[PDB]
RNA sequence: GAGUGCGUGCAAUAAGUUUGCUUUUCUGUUAUAAGUAAGUAGACAUAUAGGUUUAGAUGUUAUAAUAGGAUCCUUCGUAUG
RNA sequence: GUCCAAAUACUUGACACAUGCUAAUCGAACGUUUAAUUUUGGCUCUUAAUUAAAAGUGGUGUACAGGUGAGUAUAAUAUUUUUUCGCUUAACUUAAAGUGAAGGCAAAUCCUUCAUAUUGCAAAAGGAUAUCUAUAUCCGCUUUAAGAGGAUGAGAAAAGUUUCAGAGAUAGGUAGUUGUUAAGGUCAUGGCUUAACAAGCCAAUAAUUCUCUUAGUCGAAGCUGAAAAGGCUGAUCGACCACAUUGGGAAUGAAAAAAUCC
């Protein structure tokens, strides 16, 4: 079906090193057949393995399979993994995560369940965004899952920075704002996202992810920086309709998001006492964190359907704005100096940059 | 309510001679008298049938004349007991062990298969019970590692 | 599977069919279980008639047929016919009103 | 006593009936003059017209008494069918304030799904939406996002007639080996040799 | 069933023709076994009282 | 002298095949051993972070005993002489 | 030798056979490919899908139906009548309960294993369709209790029946073989099984064994006689047995009851 998996683009040495690791004894024998792969970790064969290798015709040519003993010389996969993702500064050298993630999917090795949120994070903070979307469309081989909270609150959180970069310009937003939406829809119609650990923490949030209010903040951040910079007949349409996706997704999460709760309140109590599932948020680092596009969100829309007269949807945009505005700034008064966390807001709702 | 007893029906009585006694034990040769119709010829006849009855007791001696009972069955061969004799050969009747009669030969049965269930409901029992006490010891070595480890896991939450 | 069915007898272009119990993988003509009755297909007109109408002859044993649908029996299209007829099984096809 | 029911959209004439039950039905097109001949000929008109063999004839009758019940085939609801073409699009709902009811309903191809009323919005039966936006279903090739067609296809509700893969179980040795015989000639006497 | 002993209706379509069937069959049972009944007493009968 | 769709003895023998003082091998429980590969648990800390660390309760690997099933050989065994 | 209808129609070489046909079916079990159609990403190449055809993997059925009479010489664990009983996880009826978790193949209702299933041994599989501005059905799957059916257990006991080809030779056969004691096994009975003794059991007119010749068996089924427990045949009809070029074999399955398989 796919393409063998494989590494040809290295910058380091040490990075090559750790891959070829991994690749010529944890993925490379999940390509051979159940018979002959009960052979290379048995000792009975031993002998007869180090006379006649195993092959197997791996783009021209074959390959070989000597004896392996599984307690020594197998590797750590998490160490590894670690490794070579630590020393990844190219844009070939996070090309090879698609493989990586897609080998380690074939050997069923159950991963960090806090793995997907830490690839999301160095690869968006380096520019290619593109390559982790790429894996989150091609969840068939790569296995890469949005079944953590955390991972889909990450993803989201980068997704805005592209665009909050270039000072919400029109042609990333647009782009930007599809990205959300081909999420919103994995979530809800892909089951290939769907597992237990998912339903454990939708049944402490009570909300699935595709009708988070959280998630769904994001959503209406771009939706507020299109209609603010026009509210050309062509382009004139799309304000128009812009704007009813914003009474839309405004009057939408207003229901679900409940009066004056900020984030630490919005779940149930039970959800936040778990660390295996929404714990980050207690951290004031990691809160302001994803506080900022989401405050920044309400302020933001707010205003402009005040502009419309609306006034319902004012106060109650408002309301939920002054509950997590006292939050976020609790949390910033705690933040140590020097913490992501600090600048990402400061930067964000400080307008100082 | 657990024991099957016997029949106890009674059935019909032959009167045959002893043919051969003494070869073994509690079995004697006994010639009855029967017919059989040829439809052929439209004519009857005789039809001597000879069985191995069976003498209890060993009281029948080869030539005396004696009644015998079908549907007893004590062996793969025979299937007929004696209910008396007749008239004697040789020595008369009192002088040989009596003929226990058939109800003291069918509460035999009745006694040695209820005495034969009560030693299975016994086996059976002390196999069970031989065969929970070691399935009760599986429980014990592994019920001590369980709450040895998981009373571990308790003490560090408090 | 018992079977409540017909059995195709006569001659050529004079169909007389015979109601028999019989297991379904089977001849169709093989001796039964049971003959339950017998079915002419070709209707027939009363002796001294003029009126136009015509009957279907059926030599039927209810009760017995009775008893063997009780226990499992199942009846091809054409005999479940014959028996909601007679009122022992509900029609298994009705005319469209519409 | 022949009732005859009136054509739906997506059946509006006569040629359109007898190729969707394919069968190659289409070659007696010509014999119907008009759409009452087809529900008013009986069994011998049919065979005296050139109407055969007896198993399309047959075969014939009952599609046709099956159009009388209005037991339509695959797209036999559809009212807003346009030259033999309709289109699909997804209805979305709110069932509640977490999930969303989505329809697969037939309305103009330039029209909009909200732009519709309840009366003008129908819900075609046999296709579902699998997802945010697929809309699956037999014969239903998309267009856009949310959007399908429905092409008027040769055999589109015709029965097929099964078919013997390779000679049958019983033959299916025989025609492999005598067809490998066949191949081994032309590899090595007509061009290897 | 436990459901139609509870005076529950039919399910759904389906549900009504297997109560109907199974319905039917418990009548041709009855009917069938005492029916066939009276046939051999009748017949036992007869001949018992034309040997006698 | 010629033939033989016949019986039978011996030798031989494909498929198949009785038995185990056989030849490998898988699985199952039972008892141990390991915690490095995996997997499952708990403790501590870190922050564009997700690291350190011990543990076997299920399960994973190793050995032992033991049960069973496939293989190899053995015996019987068409053709054939 | 004018016509019509029905019913019969290789009785011989089970000799050799050209050609087309006699068992397939389900897409609401399952994914694979190929095409179009719509999409992503990068600037034709490349993801994610829909749809339609073509080969398959699976489930069920080819254990029914139809054909032939070569081989086959029988009284036998064969058969009735009454009494008493046993087994049956597939299909057919009625009802109840349960339908969760992983791995292997491209995927699966295919393989492998696990949790639970009155105490403890011992199970399963998922697919599909509607409603609302998650819920309820549909077709299945596993287990359990019964009815029916069954090709079922050597069923047992009592009393009976079964016209068994023709010719020739053979006086021994039987070794758990016959019986007793004890125990197990069984619904029960039976060397059914085992231990220990005893030397019995069947038969003498052929029990038993052997060779030759011939044959599918039977029925008011066909023909025939006034009739005989009539005679002959063993086509079409029904039942039973055997076989599928000849010979030698096993597995699967509820059950070989195949034109299968080796
Ligand atoms: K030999
Ligand atoms: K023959
Ligand atoms: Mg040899
Ligand atoms: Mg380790
Ligand atoms: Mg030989
Ligand atoms: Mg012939
Ligand atoms: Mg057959
Ligand atoms: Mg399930
Ligand atoms: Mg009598
Ligand atoms: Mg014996
Ligand atoms: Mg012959
Ligand atoms: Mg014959």
């Amino acid at each position: 079906t796919y393409p063998v998996v494989s590494f040809n683009k290295t910058s380091s040495p040490e990075l090559k090193e750790a891959l070829e690791t991994l690749r010529e004894k944890v993925i490379l024998p999940t390509y051979l057949p159940p018979e002959l792969r009960q052979k290379i970790f048995n000792k009975k064969y031993e002998k007869e393995l180090a006379h006649d290798p195993v092959t197997i015709q791996i783009d021209g040519q074959p390959q070989r399979f000597s004896y392996i003993n599984m307690l020594t010389d197998m590797p750590n996969t998490p160490k590894n993994i670690r490794a070579a993702l630590l020393s990844m500064k190219n844009g070939g050298d996070f090309a090879n995560l698609s493989g990586l993630l897609e080998g380690m999917h074939r050997a069923n090795r159950k991963l960090p369940y806090w793995l997907s949120a830490q690839i999301v994070r160095k690869a968006c903070k380096a520019g290619h965004l593109q390559l982790i979307l790429n894996m989150v469309r091609d969840v068939k081989r790569t296995g890469f899952t949005l079944e953590r909270h955390e991972t889909v609150n990450e993803l989201l959180f980068w997704i805005q920075r592209f665009a909050w970069k270039s000072d919400y310009s029109e042609p990333e937003t647009r782009k930007a704002l599809r990205e959300v939406q081909e999420i919103l829809d994995a979530l809800e119609g892909d089951e290939r996202h769907m597992s237990k650990d998912r339903k454990r923490q939708q049944a402490l949030t009570r909300f699935p992810y595709h009708r988070d209010p959280q998630f769904l903040a994001a959503r209406l951040n771009l939706t507020a920086e299109l209609a603010a910079r026009r509210a050309t007949s062509e382009q004139q349409l799309n304000s128009a309709n812009d704007v009813k996706n914003l009474v839309k997704y405004a009057e939408q999460l207003v229901r679900l998001w409940p009066a004056d709760k900020a984030l630490l309140d919005m779940y149930t109590d039970e959800a936040y006492v778990a660390r295996v599932d929404l714990r980050y948020l207690i951290k004031p680092q990691v809160h302001l964190r994803y506080a900022s596009f989401t405050l920044q969100a309400l302020k933001n829309a707010a205003k402009i359907v005040g502009q419309l007269g609306h006034g319902p949807l004012a106060a109650q945009l408002i309301n939920r704005a002054a509950a997590v505005e006292a939050e976020s700034q609790l949390a910033y008064a705690k933040v140590d100096d020097g913490m992501a966390g600090q600048k990402i807001y400061e930067m964000v709702v400080g307008g100082k940059k | 309510a657990a024991a099957t007893k016997v029949s106890r029906k009674m059935f019909r009585e032959l009167h045959g001679v002893v043919v051969t006694s003494g070869l073994i034990d509690k079995t004697v040769k006994v010639r009855v008298g029967g017919q059989k119709f040829n439809k052929f010829l439209q004519k009857h006849f005789d039809d001597p049938k000879q069985y191995l009855v069976h003498d209890p007791n060993n009281s029948l001696r080869a030539g005396d004349v004696v009644a015998i009972m079908p549907g007893f069955i004590t062996s793969k061969s025979k299937r007929h007991v004696v209910k008396h004799i007749i008239a004697p050969a040789g020595t008369p009747i009192e002088e040989r062990p009596p003929i226990p009669s058939l109800d003291e030969l069918w509460d035999a049965k009745d006694a040695a298969k209820a005495a034969k269930k009560e030693r299975k409901v016994l086996r059976e029992k002390m196999q069970a019970a031989e065969e929970a006490i070691e399935l009760a010891e599986r429980m014990a070595r592994h019920a001590v590692r369980e709450i040895a480890m998981r009373e571990k896991i308790i003490s560090l939450q408090k | 599977v018992l079977k409540l069915r017909l059995a195709r007898f006569g001659r050529t272009n004079a169909p007389f069919y015979n109601i028999v119990v019989a297991h379904a993988r089977t001849a169709r003509n093989s001796k039964p279980l049971e003959v339950i009755g017998t079915y002419d297909p070709v209707p027939k007109k009363d002796t001294y008639d003029t009126t136009g109408k015509l009957h279907k002859d059926i030599k039927l044993d209810v009760t017995r047929a009775k008893y063997w649908i009780g226990v499992g029996a199942q009846p091809t299209d054409t005999v479940w016919r014959l028996l909601s007829l007679v009122g022992i099984l509900d029609p298994k096809y009705k005319k469209p009103q519409p | 006593l022949p009732l005859i029911p009136k054509p739906t959209p997506f059946v509006p004439d006569v040629p359109t009936f007898l190729t969707l039950i394919g069968r190659d039905l289409k070659q007696h097109a010509d014999k119907f003059p008009t759409w009452e001949a087809l529900f008013t000929l009986t069994t011998d008109q049919l065979r005296e017209l050139g109407v055969e063999p007896p198993r399309a004839r047959r075969y014939l009758l009952r599609w046709r008494q099956r159009f009388r019940e209005g037991k339509f085939g695959i797209g036999g609801d559809l009212k807003h069918v346009e030259n033999g073409v309709a289109y699909l699009k997804i209805h979305e709902k709110e069932a509640s304030p977490t999930r969303t009811s989505r329809r697969v309903v037939n309305v103009p191809a330039n029209q909009h799904v909200e732009e519709v009323s309840e009366g003008e919005r129908v819900k075609v039966k046999g296709y579902k939406v699998k997802g945010v936006s697929t809309i699956v279903g037999p014969y239903a090739l998309p267009v856009q996002k949310g959007v399908a067609k429905l092409a008027v296809t040769e055999g589109m509700w015709e029965d097929k007639r099964g078919h013997k893969v390779d000679g049958g179980e019983r033959r299916r040795a025989e025609v492999r080996f005598k067809r490998g015989v066949a191949e081994r000639k032309a590899l090595r006497e007509k061009m290897g040799f | 069933s436990a459901a139609e002993l509870a005076g529950l209706p039919p399910k759904s379509k389906q549900e009504s023709w297997r109560r109907k069937m199974a319905e039917a069959r418990r009548q041709s049972l009855e009917a069938g076994l005492q029916g066939l009944w009276q046939r051999k007493v009748k017949r036992d009968q007869k001949q018992a009282k034309e040997s006698k």
